[PDB]
RNA sequence: GAAGAUGAUCAGAUACCGUCGUAGUCUUAACCAUAAACUAUGCCGACUAGGGAUCGGUUGUUGUUCUUUUAUUGACGCAAUCGGCACCUUACGAGAAAUCAAAGUCUUUGGGUUCUGGGGGGAGUAUGGUCGCAAGGCUGAAACUUAAAGGAAUUGACGGAAG
């Protein structure tokens, strides 16, 4: 490959490289709002949430910190801002 | 450019469909990623074979520019392609080189099967190095027949096909031979059925 | 001779010449 | 010079390995070093296999292997002929012999 | 890259190391140490007077096999004793 | 007679091809010693080194004669044989035969201004054949061959008339010599310069014009 | 061992490669024959290269022979090895009438302007 | 290489790869000069009438030949959406 | 550490230039790269090149033609006055009708040829042939 | 199991082999500061050619078994990237060669920086200083002597080596 396209990359060799090593870097990780099972009301969660965050409704915690991405607590639901 | 002829007619797409010809090796060596349409879920390769045909055409095309017809030596190292490249050469003209490759060919000028081609054509780099190697050394133009894991080193012109398939290196054989004979115009246009059929081209088991 | 063996030779040969200039 | 990439060890991002002393003749060998081979013997030898089975008292006893990993030195591989010299470019193959 | 400093304010560092390393040349060695002023016969000179104090006969080095006809000469500048070799077919004839 | 058996040699023996420079422009290799007979007819030979190497073997020493000579028409092209044989005499004959089919073209340039005809190197270079190291570096028209005597003897034999020299590593090592000097020289046109950017149509390949005079 | 040499091997080749019609299955006219053919000056030397001359003459019966060409195998091959069925058997016509090409790979026959009925075969294994 | 008064003093100018535009050495035994035939509208190749590419057997060598025919090739008119720019 | 991102420019340059390929990717970008590419783009040695911004110290993409021998940094930035030059030339350029001396100077980034043209001088930077 | 004593072997063996065995081997308090302490390859930085495995993490996913009967189980399987320990091929290139993905980007000689060497011995010796209980460590010559010493590889010769 002596001649390619650098700053015109495929999408899909984007979508699988380092989010640091791609031509201008852009953080994979996004902000969520979690409808839990108790009641509706709108609350952003970040997708990799290091505190056990609670709703200001209900005193339950939505997601524990894992790793990576944040683990939802079962019957709660999200949506991707 | 291209008169609009010269496209992957649909009889020719069923022909190298069913020959396999859209069957490549598991492991894609780095310079045949463009040739990869997609991966069969068991974990082997797709060829492109709409990228295929015009390959032919465009190898094909070299052939036809050498005056002499004589000056064009195809070889074969394996033996599903031993008959097809000695049937190529009898329709063609060609100088065929069957079997084993005698080293010192290209190089050794008193040898016997000394020769001079203008243009190599290559069943299989791996199993054909010898002659890819050798025409290294005296400045003959290489044309390919490339799997997706053949090697592509010293290859100036590669055919992707199925390299491991019966009916596919006689195929593409076959193709090669239409293809040329078509621009020289022994066969009459891109319309007419060649006299040869396809099943000619293909290596018989001593049965029979 | 083997270099560690003329190695050990000079050590004990060192040896000696530090305990006869303690005599002085 | 240098004969082999590997040192003729298998020591690779490490310090130290405990040695391990040598079937034959007890010589302090490291472990990676150590020639090791795994045999599965039968107890019994092949001829004697019938006449032990018939004065067997239990009926199909199905007698049981020994088991024994074996380690030996360069030293002592190399003169009971466990693995022999090889060439120089026989030297780069490490994959086993194909006789079993 | 290289081993040795490359930056603008290291002329120092440079003046230091090759003086040091100077000394392992033994041309540089001998010329400061001024050996040849103590310890060399001559004391540096080109040519000596001295006076002979007994002529001898030297077995030769291998694989050669003859006699090296040279004598003992004393020095008259430093009263040092050192061999000094005559040569010329029967010269040893003409120095007593 | 000088019977051909190349297609070279089959254009050659015609007036199909006469320039050296097309079989250097299309880099077509010369296995006929008599290809170079012809076309480079003033060629000048000259032995820099007999050398006596010894295969020991049960019973004594085989000795056999190694021989390296230098060809060049002081013109621009220059050739460099080695060859070992059990005779001097052929052992130099032989080598001849392979200096002539190594000769290359040399690139003739200008050190500071372009007036009169080329002098020296248009460019610094250099080769490498085991430790020797032989730069050549272009001299003003005053200065000669300012090089050691086997390295001035190649260059005397090139045409090249002004140049500077500057060697390195086992210089006595007399084969290496020339062949890390050979290098240098034949790499005068692999080097691009200004002048050479603009791109010039490929032509047509002498064995594909004449091809049935070059069948056989 | 009755082991022939390369002398009288290569010396029996050459004379097929020129005297091939010429040649029989009989030692006897062999025999005969390479005395007008070729000067050999021992009588046993004669009789060597007949007799292996046959063997190979005794030998192209039961097929052709590995490195001798005699200027008439292959042109008898030649208008030998062109068989060739009524059907090419790679029409499409061992089949229903369309091609058992596999589904996934049918998107690249669909990804090409080819309207080509396929029986899809999805073996996912 | 022209001097002052005007003549080419310079003999055998050489080619230049296609590829990497390297220039061909007079002795680079792995170079070759693929031709590739002009076809008129009725299919039959055009007789007398190549277009030449120059290669250099440094291309060759990293067996990156194929590639820059493609490229070439496609640039040049006679190649259909089989080389793509960006990978 | 990353010392000079100049350095690390030519040489990514240059392990891709003999490597054949037709484009190279730069990083760090700097005013020093960008200025020091223009003197090799206003004589052909280079192509188009591209600044990427990611809101940073910047990125370069590098078109390449291949005409380009050598381009390489003289490290330290030597104090180089007119009567400098001469030596400067001679022992980095390969023959004295091209390849150039880049430096810097109080007037801006500029060759040896027009350094002398308007006969000024500061610290040498690079080379180029 | 050094030392020592022992029974053999041998011309002789206070050696290898055998039998015992004292310091030691272990540990707690402190010294010593050296090893083929080796990747015989300084550390930091950038680029260069393909390939597959594997470890820790993380990101999307199964004709898979299990939790539990399923998930929000686990294991396995398939795509990715980070970091590693490495391995295979090739030689653009390097090397005296063995070889080397660095030992490349080094006569087309310049990323930063530390240390070290200048033919072989004498000699890591003498002396002085300095650290240590000591054993010793660190620093460290000269006289004198010598045309070689040595590295990689080739052929042969030889082996109480294999086939
Ligand atoms: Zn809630
Ligand atoms: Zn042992």
């Amino acid at each position: 490959v002596l001649v390619q396209d650098l700053l015109h990359p495929s999408p899909a060799t984007e979508a699988k490289q380092h989010k640091l090593k791609t031509l201008v870097q852009q953080p994979r990780s996004f902000f969520m709002d979690v409808k839990c099972q108790g009641c509706l009301n709108i609350t952003t969660v970040f997708s990799h949430a290091q505190t056990a965050v609670t709703c200001d409704s209900c005193s339950t915690v939505l997601c524990t910190p894992t790793g990576g991405k944040a683990k939802l607590t079962e019957g709660c639901s999200f949506r991707r801002k | 450019s291209l008169p609009a002829s010269f496209d992957l007619t649909p009889e020719d797409a069923k022909l190298l469909l069913a020959a396999n010809v859209h069957l490549g090796a598991k492991n894609v060596q780095v310079h045949n990623k463009p040739y990869v349409y997609k991966t069969r879920p068991d974990g082997m390769n797709i060829i492109n074979i709409g990228k295929t045909w015009e390959k032919i055409v465009l190898a094909a095309r070299i052939i036809a520019a050498v005056p002499n017809a004589s000056d064009v030596a195809v070889c074969s190292s394996r033996t599903f392609g031993q008959r097809a490249v000695l049937k190529f050469a009898a329709h063609t003209g060609a100088t065929a080189i069957a079997g084993r490759f005698t080293p010192g060919n290209f190089t050794n000028y008193i040898t016997r099967s000394f020769k001079e081609p203008r243009l190599v054509v290559v069943t299989d780099p791996r199993t054909d190095a010898q002659a890819i190697k050798e025409s290294s050394y005296v400045n003959i133009p290489v044309i390919a027949l490339t799997d997706m894991d053949s090697p592509s080193e010293y290859v100036d012109v590669a055919i992707p096909c199925n390299n491991k398939g019966k009916h596919s290196i006689g195929l593409i054989w076959w193709l090669l031979a239409r293809e040329v004979l078509r621009l020289r115009g022994i066969i009459p246009d891109r319309t007419t059925e060649w006299s040869v059929m396809p099943d000619l081209y293909f290596y018989r088991d001593p049965e029979e | 001779m083997r270099d560690k063996w003329r190695k050990k030779r000079v050590r004990r040969l060192k040896r000696k010449r530090r305990k006869v200039r303690a005599r002085s | 010079p240098k004969k082999r990439a590997s040192n003729g060890r298998n020591k690779k991002g490490r310090g130290h390995v405990k040695p391990v002393r040598c079937l034959n003749c007890a010589r302090c060998v490291p472990k990676d070093k150590a020639i090791k081979r795994v045999t599965i013997r039968n107890m019994v030898e092949a001829a004697a296999v019938r006449d032990l089975s018939e004065a067997s008292v239990y009926a199909e006893y199905a007698l049981p292997k020994l088991y024994n990993k074996l380690h030996y030195c360069v030293s002592c591989a190399i003169h009971a002929r466990i693995v022999r010299v090889r060439s120089r470019t026989d030297r780069k193959i490490r994959t086993p012999p194909q006789r079993k | 890259g290289k081993g040795k400093p490359r930056g603008l304010n290291s002329a120092r560092k440079l003046r230091v190391h090759r003086r040091n390393n100077r000394w392992a040349d033994q041309a540089y060695k001998a010329r400061l140490l001024g050996t040849a002023f103590k310890s060399s016969p001559f004391g540096g000179s080109s040519h000596a007077k001295g006076i002979v104090l007994e002529k001898i006969g030297i077995e030769s080095k291998q694989p050669n096999s003859a006699i090296r006809k040279c004598v003992r000469v004393q020095l008259i500048k430093n009263g040092k004793k050192v061999t000094a070799f005559v040569p010329n077919d029967g010269c040893l004839n003409f120095v007593d | 007679g000088w019977t051909p058996v190349t297609k070279l040699g089959r254009l050659v023996k015609a007036g199909k091809i006469t320039s050296v420079e097309q079989i250097y422009l299309h880099s077509l290799p010369v296995k006929e010693y008599q290809i170079i007979d012809l076309l480079l007819p003033d060629l000048k030979d000259d032995v820099m080194k007999i050398r006596s190497v010894q295969k020991q073997t049960r019973a004594g020493q085989r000795t056999r004669m190694k021989a390296v000579v230098v060809i060049g028409d002081s013109n621009g092209h220059v050739g460099l044989g080695i060859k070992t044989a059990k005779e001097v005499a052929s052992a130099i004959k032989a080598a001849i035969v392979i200096a002539k089919l190594s000769i290359i073209p040399i690139r003739r340039g200008y050190w500071g201004s372009n007036l009169g005809q080329p002098h020296s190197l248009p460019c610094k270079v250099t080769g490498k054949c085991g430790s020797v190291a032989v730069r050549l570096i272009p001299a003003p028209r005053g200065k000669g061959i300012v090089a050691s005597p086997v390295v001035k003897r190649l260059m005397q034999l090139a045409g090249v008339e002004d140049v500077y020299t500057s060697s390195s590593g086992s210089t006595r090592t007399t084969e290496n010599t020339l062949k890390a000097a050979f290098a240098a020289i034949g790499n005068t046109y692999s080097f691009l310069t200004p002048n050479l950017w603009a791109e010039t149509p490929l032509a047509a390949s002498p064995l594909e014009v004449y091809a049935e005079e070059a069948a056989a | 061992g009755r082991v022939r040499t390369k002398t009288v091997k290569r010396a029996s080749k050459v004379l097929i490669e020129r005297f091939y019609p010429k040649l029989t299955l009989d030692f006897e006219t062999n025999k005969r024959l390479t005395s007008e053919i070729a000067v050999i000056q021992s009588k046993r030397l004669r009789n060597k290269i007949a007799g292996y001359t046959t063997h190979l003459m005794k030998r192209i019966q039961k097929g052709p022979v590995r490195g001798i060409s005699f200027k008439l195998q292959e042109e008898e091959r030649e208008r030998k090895d062109q068989y060739v069925p009524e059907v090419s058997a790679l029409d499409l016509s061992h089949t229903n009438g369309q091609l058992e090409i596999d589904a996934d790979t049918a998107d690249l026959v669909k990804s090409l302007g080819f309207k080509i009925p396929v029986q899809t075969v999805s073996i996912s294994a | 290489m022209e001097n002052d008064k005007g003549q080419l003093v310079e003999l055998y100018v050489p080619r230049k790869c296609s590829a990497t535009n390297r220039i061909i050495k007079a002795k680079d035994h792995a170079s070759v000069q693929i031709s590739i035939a002009k076809v008129d509208e009725d299919g039959r190749a055009i007789a007398g009438e190549n277009i030449t590419y120059a290669l250099s057997g440094y291309v060759r060598g990293r067996g990156e030949a194929d590639d820059s025919l493609n490229r070439l090739a496609q640039q040049d008119g006679l190649l259909k959406n089989v080389w793509s720019y960006s990978r | 550490t990353r010392t000079s991102v100049l350095a690390d420019a030519l040489n990514a340059i240059n392990n891709a230039e003999k490597t054949g390929k037709r484009q190279v990717l730069i990083r760090p970008s700097s005013k020093v790269i960008i200025k020091f590419l223009t003197v090799m783009q206003k004589h052909g040695y280079i192509g188009e090149f591209e600044y990427i911004d990611d809101h940073r110290s910047g990125k370069i993409v590098v078109q390449l033609n291949g005409r380009l021998n050598k381009c390489g940094v003289i490290q330290p930035r030597f104090n180089v006055k007119i009567n400098d030059i001469e030596r400067w030339t001679d022992n980095l350029l390969p023959a004295r009708q091209f390849g150039y001396v880049i430096l810097t100077t109080s007037a801006g980034i500029m060759d040896h040829e027009e350094a002398r043209r308007k006969h000024v001088s500061g610290k040498i930077l690079g080379f180029v042939y």
